[PDB]
């Protein structure tokens, strides 16, 4: 007990959450460009 | 009126100006349009930012479209969209657009910056 | 108005295109750079030229009162007639909106089109997000500027953070500690609280980590909780809140911070208000420094 | 040694004379380091003229139920 | 179907809490439904078929 | 002297249910709203009807914005972005707030001052209800209009019941009125009959 | 308008009416909320009785939050609910109703 | 003085392509829009945006109109049916433009003439916008 | 319910007394049933003037509700 008790006693943060359920996308790269719609 | 016409005040403003070079572009839109959304991901010479939008910013991006690869300077406390030019110079081009956009490019050092207005 | 439709209208009539809306509907969908465009965007113009998306709201109203109610007694007619004519559900869905996953259930998911949707979206937008609510919550900034200890507690500290340097400030009261990292926090500063009335285990580590990160900035203090043995050598401005209630007590608590292993100058800053009883408390000092030093 | 001086402001001189006026180092002093040791700063909102449903005291439910004191 | 006082037979407007027993009127309940003997409610709501 | 029931907290979920009949002319869209609100050593779940839920994206508020409902009217006030998440990726100048202490269900003293006036105009012109009239009050132009007598009495029994419970206290004062001499007979002879009112 | 705002006409009327003191409030939910059935136990200083709620009274109850020990009246045909106040319980403050709880009001 | 470039003709061909890779949860994901334009003289195929698809919808623009496509913000526009669509169908009542000349890509100098009042009262009244 | 036949009016009275004791307590109204006859005839004469019908057909905002 004495040796135990000598032992035991002697940031960054994450973003916000993104959510977009049943929303049309627009999307656009480089290269080409899309559109997810519904 | 005419009396409280001719006082003036003049305000300090704190602003943030972000220039840079747009990498992609995300728009999440409602189907009747309403509710508007979305990520953007701008980038300089350095350094490389994902924002995210708001139902002003996004309309201010439709107006005066800017397709991926356009130069953008962006006023925080005035929110205004300025398109300085074009800088990556896309080969693959489609017959729906009719402007001319200058060449310039992509701006160096830090993408945010602190600035006074007055 | 809310169920107006554009239809079309047959060429063959007397209604004309006057140059007001042969100017009206060419500037809806027009971009910027253009010629009239911009000769029609004048008040768009003036929003963004003079920061008025970014400007405080002076004033609100003292009172805001519902409409006056009508009571019939015995009368079930009366009662759904008035819900009816105040709640009524066109004008109310046309001054709101459909939330998102609900127009995605009823458009796809039951087959209803677009075009007999019930008219949304027609509340007019405010002028900034600070003038769209009577409701004005207190304010950080009206908090820091009424106290103005606080206020020149303010300057140096932007400075000292530019530096790149460390920070030990010493209190008297809970409240004098209570209220400073709410400002902390609104500066985003890491900072830490020590004082006797928490336990004895996190005075230990507390310590530790004080002394070997060097990305804490803020360490906050009672007078003789840590002003007393404690190594604080890897910080050199001591900031004094209050600290006039003997030289003694004050004696230790740099002698807990300029001690031996100090790389670097030692500022020590002392806060005071001319003007109160802040003067008498430092001439009582002053002469409990002069009786104890001769003596 | 720095010793940093700096004048009151308007409403810490306002109570400074009032609790001066209605006359202990301590209120002086703890007026003096900040106005709200004493009163805490509350919501700015107009003042409602109803008469709504309050309470005397796996979720709850929230009912709008406002309406005008004067009655017709 | 339509509710009666168990005492009197005429319109019965409230029930008691603790006999379950329905009268028509204060009186009727100050005067039966409180000090009634206890077993004497049960052959009132026999008559119904309620015990 | 007048209290307040309070709801605030940072908002955690927000679902709404259908209804079985969207397009049926009579009712809304969807019949509640489950927000869950969160606050400094406490967690609420509340159910909204469409009317305050209406208010509330009106507000335009989104998960992780810390709200404050105030009961007494159902206004919603949206103070910003909760400090729980980073912050440094935004682009609309928004604050950032810590939790709100205390539980999210609260009752606070608040002291007024308002003079009569400011109850005869704000019960002429009804705003800040959120039913219809009241709402489609705030967009009209405002305009004076000659207040009844009967209006100013009612606002006076009302007055005189919150005085008899202890709760108001009524303070007169003084009225300035300079270069009189550019009024006419009219006023003067109102001026009569108003100065010797109760 | 100064000539016809002086002449007055007298109606007098009836109407019914429920003011007592709430003894205890029995609310079950179910899982779909598909019913809500519900009892209300209110008393005066002569009578006592137990009323069974339909769907309207028990959302007019949540609506307007009524606890135990509150003094209410309660309009039938309109379904107006007032608190008239708390009755005497020191844990604003009326005495508590008498006599029987449906009355007849005759408002002139 | 003011430069316009425009887009007109009958309707030919109308396809929103399909992309190669859709992404999942989505109905018909577009990559283009393929139009084809035919007017007096003249033909061409044209190659838009994806977000003209919806402008499209709402125009309610079939195959065998006339349409109006500006160069710069796209913004098609229903002039109206081809009058050789009169004669298939015996009553069709919208109205019947007839087929445009000249190529259907054009540049046209404007030129607009305008008083201050009138641009003072443009600017006054507010735009068309969607609030009650 | 009542119902006009000639203009189409519909007017909700009460529910009826039969429905009574489905609960102790609860918002509707009660009204006993007519002792009358459901069909009712009645010849009425009608006075207007013209500066009645000018009026109704100059109403600036638009025809209100009943």
């Amino acid at each position: 007990l004495l040796k135990k008790r000598a032992g035991k006693s002697r940031f960054v943060k994450p973003r916000r959450p993104y959510n977009s359920e049943g929303m049309t996308r627009i999307l656009r790269r480089y290269e080409e460009d899309l559109f997810c719609t519904f | 009126q005419a009396f409280r016409k001719s006082i003036g005040i003049k305000i300090k403003e704190e602003t943030e100006l972000i220039e840079g070079e747009v990498v992609e572009i995300q728009i999440d839109r409602s189907i009747t349009g309403g509710h508007k959304q979305g990520k953007l991901t701008i980038k300089t010479t350095d350094m490389e930012t994902i924002y995210e939008l708001g139902n002003k910013m996004i309309d201010g991006l439709t107006k005066e479209k800017v397709l991926a690869g356009d130069v953008i300077s962006i006023d925080k406390a005035s929110g205004k969209i300025t398109k300085l030019g074009r800088s990556f110079a896309r080969s693959r081009d489609y017959d729906a657009m009719g402007a001319d956009t200058r060449f310039v490019q992509c701006p160096e050092g830090e993408l945010q910056k602190r600035k006074t207005v007055v | 108005v809310i169920e107006r439709t554009n239809g079309p209208k047959n060429t063959d009539s007397l209604s004309f295109k006057t140059i007001t809306q042969e100017l009206l509907e060419v500037t809806r969908n027009a971009p910027s750079e253009g010629v009239m465009a911009s000769l029609l965007n004048v008040e768009k113009h003036a929003y963004e030229r003079e920061y008025l998306n970014c400007i405080q709201r002076g004033y609100h109203p003292n009172v805001s009162a519902p409409p006056v109610t009508i009571e019939v007694l015995g009368s079930s007619h009366v009662t759904n007639s008035i819900n009816n004519e105040l709640f009524d559900p066109l004008i109310s869905q046309a001054l709101s909106d459909i939330p998102a996953i609900t127009q995605y259930n009823m458009h796809v998911k039951k087959g209803i089109p677009v075009e007999d949707f019930p008219k949304t979206g027609l509340f007019p937008e405010p002028l900034n997000k600070n003038f769209s609510s009577n409701i004005s919550m207190p304010s950080m900034d009206r908090f820091i500027t009424e106290s103005a200890k606080l206020r020149k507690l303010d300057e140096l500290l932007v400075k000292l953070k530019s530096e790149g340097h460390r920070v030990l400030i010493y209190f008297q009261m809970t409240k004098m500690m209570d209220l400073m990292e709410e400002y902390l926090t609104y500066r985003q500063y890491n900072h830490i609280r020590l004082d006797g009335s928490s336990k004895l285990e996190d005075r230990r580590d507390l310590v530790h980590d004080w002394q070997t990160n060097p990305e804490i900035f803020v360490f906050l203090l009672s007078t003789r909780a840590g002003g007393l043995g404690i190594n604080l050598t890897a910080a050199d401005t001591v900031i004094f809140y209050d600290s006039d209630w003997n030289p003694t007590i004050d004696s230790q608590a740099m002698d807990r911070a300029h001690r031996l292993g100090q790389t670097r100058q030692v500022t020590v800053y002392r806060l005071l208000v001319r003007g109160t009883i802040e003067e008498r408390m430092r001439d009582r000092a002053k002469q409990k420094e002069q009786v104890q030093q001769v003596v | 040694e720095i010793d940093v001086l700096c004048d009151l402001t308007q409403r810490q001189a306002k109570l400074y004379q009032v609790l001066k006026s209605q006359i202990a180092v301590m209120q002086f002093r703890k007026v003096c380091n900040h106005p709200d040791l004493f009163e805490r700063a509350d919501v700015d909102s107009p003042f409602s003229f109803t008469t709504f449903g309050k309470t005397t005291s796996k979720f709850t439910d929230l009912i709008y139920s406002s309406r005008n004191p004067i009655k017709y | 179907a339509k509710k009666y006082c168990d005492v009197t037979g005429l319109k019965g407007f409230y029930k008691s809490p603790t006999n379950n027993i329905r009268y028509h009127n204060a009186e009727i309940y100050q005067l039966i439904v409180k000090p009634m003997a206890p077993g004497v409610d049960q052959e009132y709501l026999k008559l119904r078929g309620a015990n | 002297k007048e209290t307040k029931e309070v709801y605030e907290g940072e908002v955690t979920e927000l679902t709404p249910e259908d209804a079985e009949n969207p397009l049926g002319g009579y009712g809304k869209t969807i019949s509640h709203v489950i927000v869950g609100l969160k606050s400094a050593k406490g967690t609420k779940t509340l159910r909204l009807d469409p009317t305050i839920y209406e208010s509330i994206q009106r507000e335009k508020v989104s998960i992780g914005d810390v709200i404050y409902i105030e009961a007494n009217t159902g206004a919603v006030k949206r103070v910003g972005r909760s400090d729980a998440y980073a912050t440094e990726f935004d682009l609309e100048t928004e604050e950032y707030v810590p939790l709100p202490k205390g539980e999210v269900h609260k009752k606070k003293e608040i002291v007024q001052d308002v003079t009569l006036h400011d109850l005869d105009v704000a019960n002429a012109r009804p705003q800040g209800g959120q039913d219809v009239i009241s709402m489609m009050g705030q967009l009209l132009k405002p305009k004076k209009t000659e207040i009844t007598e009967k209006l100013r009495q009612e606002v006076n029994k009302v007055v005189a019941k919150y005085i008899d419970q202890g709760v108001a206290e009524l303070i007169p004062g003084v009225l300035f009125i300079d270069e009189v001499n550019m009024l006419d007979i009219e006023i003067f002879t109102y001026l009569n009959k108003a100065l010797e009112s109760n």
